């Protein structure tokens, strides 16, 4: 979508706030939001592309100024209700319970070794997105390509600052899960992936650096040929 | 920035806490989440995976030109040699800073970052100020924010990681470090230097 | 600038909030913010284009969710400090006074008939922006034109959804005050003004209506010729 | 929408009030602002200038084809005939709804609006939801928000007023109004119909 999260090239967001140092997790709740990712993933709440789409449908002012891991909470709730796994009225009632009893205990539960096994496997083996396809790559290094002007409402990785722009293919990476189907519940439908180079003057007009370039990854349908 | 609409940081944190605890209680009752599962994720990224892992690769490439070749040809495979890899660095591409090229990395669309060599990103990398500006005014941004002055004649290449490919900068080895041990050289490698926002430490 | 205010084509902002009816001014403070426009204009705080630029430098989350006339207050303060007419520390001290004494009186002052004369003249005569220029229009109806890809940091009327797009000139209007100089303190430097028609498919790709068009006003330097 | 970061509407209004009063006091002491100056601006746009002015033009064009010509050729001049004009409608261009074309008006960049014929814009016209969507999905937006269904075969032209030119829609006269007096026809003309978000009133 054309959401506010697609911030590349936006002005007026303010100076970078960068403490001289900071902890990994700034509060106990952040550890929780973090660990909830593997938990909802394994339970089938969503995958990576779908996860990102939930954050992209956030209220824009909240997205811009809330704590980062709060975005994760929002996307959890988004897909919990989407799949029917999270009953909102229950959730709201419990929030008011923990507002008023912030030290009340969590539900009694049994520890599950397979969830530790899951965590460890995912951290050290990863969740690789590369896939094999029957079709050969359409493009190749040196090809001059133009980025699609389509403006889908659903999930995609089509930053607005690159659309309709022309660049040169830098590398083909193989085929990978395709955000435009995956993020929208429509399967992996893998597509070839390429890095594409856009000069800053292509991107920003005369306001661009004459000695600078932006490298951006494009799935095959994003780009069409200009010159081979 | 000032927002006359915005509650106190205290009121915000207290509300978030109640909401997370309520959501946590529901996922616990579903059987999909446990306390030990939360501790283990937090232990891994507090104390196990961090930018010290990336420094080990950097000092290996600095001191082993054949490894440096393999790193730049296939970053995932090369890091696998040192027992480094996994979640969110399943596809790593390392890009070498030179006298003619400087590299800087961003995720304008979200917060993606090579976890197996840098750990979780600092907050400034995930936030809208860095992400919005670096693709547009990289040279001014590096000087103003990080005091890093890239001469106008040197090219800056900004890598916007929009895919699952993860870009990591290989910083130029500082002058004056001839014959240094790998341990000693690693002290010069920083998170900032493998993002592109700073060179490796001087001296 | 590439500020958040340039919202054309943005997704995810939410449904339109439209009461069945509403008063002109929702509160006494709104009447005040409103009347402060002619007052700062006559005092030389700013003009129309400069006024709009002050709002465009607002914090984006506040801009998006604050009361409209609060934007006006911000731009007043912006140019008050810019010109040196508004001393911030005084302003902050007085705000805390009226926080604590919301019914305290305003400063004693004399009424000024010329300020009523000013108001009436401006409301019924207007403040026309059209200007005469020695150069003839460069373009004409039917000309196919392309919109500039420049991305200035200062004020301009270059919505991001039209940049680098191609349309047909619909009407030349004469020459008018030029935002790109006026809004930045650099004078009127008037330029010829044209309406330009862009099809929705030019704008939005395949996601555009095949039977819809956007009409957008362009000052001469924004557009260059494609076909006559 | 819900923003967990956002104070109460009460706390917001109280803060804005103190700030406006403080700023007001400073401009008063400068001699540039008076109470009578505030009343007069507010009286003008509460009770003097409003969309009733626009309706008078519309019913004149509906009933006077030669005036309708002059309106569509130069809107400022034509409205001047009825004693209508001034601030923020110094350049008016009126655009006629037909059986083949529907017109809708927006200011995506701010809030500009033809004050001398419509008065100050309603809040929904100034806000980001209408402004962001109408240039992108006008047909869906008119049906969902305003229940106004434009058949797919009829063209919709969205006018984004980025200049000081002010666009105003001339709505199609409702069927069944043959021989109506101007007064009687004006009851059918609405703010909404001269923005393009609704037709004139039926029946």
């Amino acid at each position: 979508m054309n959401g506010v999260y697609d911030v590349g090239g936006t002005d007026g967001l303010g100076p970078i706030n960068r403490p001289a140092d900071e902890p990994v997790f700034r509060a106990e709740w952040e550890k929780v939001a973090f660990a909830m990712f593997p938990a909802t993933f394994r339970a089938g709440f969503m995958g990576l592309d779908e996860f990102r789409f939930g954050i992209e449908q956030m209220n824009p002012a909240e997205y811009l100024e809330s704590p980062y891991y709060w975005h994760w909470i929002r996307t959890y709730i988004h897909h919990g209700v989407r799949t029917g796994k999270i009953d909102l009225e229950e959730l709201e009632r419990r929030t008011q319970y923990y507002r008023e009893n912030p030290d009340a205990p969590l539900p009694e539960h049994e520890q599950k070794p397979e969830l530790i096994e899951f965590v460890n496997q995912a951290v050290y083996g990863g969740l690789p997105a590369s896939r094999e396809v029957d079709r050969p790559p359409k493009f190749k290094e040196g090809d001059v390509v133009r980025f699609s002007t389509a403006s889908p409402k659903g999930h995609a990785r089509r930053a607005r600052y690159v659309r309709g722009k022309t660049g040169t293919v830098v590398k083909h990476h193989g085929a990978y899960i395709y955000p435009d189907t995956a993020g929208n519940g429509l399967g992996e439908c893998p597509e070839h992936l390429y890095t594409v180079r856009f000069t800053a003057q292509e991107l920003w007009g005369p306001e661009g650096d004459p000695n600078s370039s932006v490298y951006y990854d494009c799935w095959e349908p994003y780009i069409e040929l200009v010159d081979t | 920035t000032e927002n006359i609409l915005r509650k106190s940081d205290e009121e915000i944190q207290k509300e978030i806490t109640a909401r997370v605890k309520a959501l946590e209680s529901m996922l616990i009752e579903q059987g999909i989440l446990t306390t030990s599962m939360i501790d283990r994720m937090a232990e891994i990224y507090e104390n196990e995976v961090g930018p010290h892992l990336g420094a080990k690769v950097v000092v290996k490439a600095w001191t082993d030109p054949e490894f440096k070749k393999r790193l730049l040809a296939d970053g995932t495979e090369a890091c696998k040699e040192l027992g480094i890899g996994g979640l969110q660095g399943e596809d790593m591409m390392w890009v070498e800073n030179t006298d003619e090229v400087h590299h800087v990395v961003v995720c304008t669309l979200c917060a993606c970052y090579p976890w197996p060599v840098l750990g979780l990103p600092p907050n400034w990398f995930k936030e809208p100020q860095y992400r919005s500006r670096v693709v547009r005014e990289p040279r001014q941004l590096l000087k103003e924010e990080f005091g890093f002055e890239v001469p106008p004649s040197k090219e800056i290449k900004v890598w916007d990681s929009s895919s699952e490919m993860r870009f990591v900068v290989l910083p130029q080895r500082p002058a004056g470090t001839d014959g240094w041990s790998e341990e000693e050289l690693a002290t010069l490698v920083t998170r900032e230097s493998m993002i592109g926002v700073e060179p490796a430490k001087a001296v």
